[PDB]
Parts: structure tokens; C-alpha cells; sequence
């Protein structure tokens, strides 16, 4: 195990970058995380789809 | 794992009453047996 030595005088090739990894997939269980259903208003008394 | 229930205030009596769903849980778990839990007498 080695350590890091971050300092605020460094160049870009050594500055500490924050990284987060999102690994996601479905299971045959019900989907506990969906997306956006696009926003839109609601009209009445019109033949609509 | 679905649960239906109803709470109606008053050997079982005689009557008809349909039960409504309360929860629905997408668990995936298999079930083959179960037990119950009771509140004992200690005081
Ligand atoms: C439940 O048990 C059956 C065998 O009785 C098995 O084939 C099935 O894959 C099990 N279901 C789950 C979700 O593990």
C-alpha cells in the first residue's frame, strides 16, 4: 500500500479527480428505477391520441 | 409478495366481505413455510 501526496501547486496530470461508476441493469424483479415520462399538459373535449 | 387485508369491527361468524390489496412487494423470494409471533404474558 502506497500513499498519495496531493498538493494545490501541482499540474493537471496529478490533481485529484473524483470518479463515480454507475453500473446498472435489469432483473426479472419489477424495475425499481425508471426514467422521465416527458412533461406535457392535458386537454379535454378533443379527439386525441 | 402481495398482502390483502381488511379491518372490520364486531369460531368465525357468518357473512361476506371482499378484501382489498394493501401492498405489493417485488421481492423475488421463494416461500415454502411460515410461522407466527405472539405477545406473551410476563407482568
Ligand atoms: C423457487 O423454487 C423453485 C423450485 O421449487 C425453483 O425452480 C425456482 O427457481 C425458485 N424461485 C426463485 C425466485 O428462486
Amino acid at each position: 500500500l502506497r500513499s498519495y501526496s496531493f498538493r494545490p501547486t501541482y499540474g493537471v496530470g496529478h490533481q485529484p479527480y473524483r470518479v463515480v461508476v454507475l453500473s446498472f441493469e435489469l432483473l426479472h424483479a419489477p424495475a425499481t428505477v425508471c426514467g422521465p415520462k416527458k412533461s406535457t399538459n392535458l386537454v379535454k373535449n378533443k379527439c386525441v391520441n | 409478495f402481495k398482502i390483502y387485508s381488511k379491518h372490520t369491527p364486531i369460531d368465525l361468524p357468518q357473512g361476506f366481505s371482499a378484501l382489498e390489496p394493501l401492498v405489493d412487494l417485488p421481492i423475488g423470494i421463494n416461500i415454502t413455510r411460515f410461522q407466527t409471533l405472539l405477545a406473551l404474558h410476563r407482568s
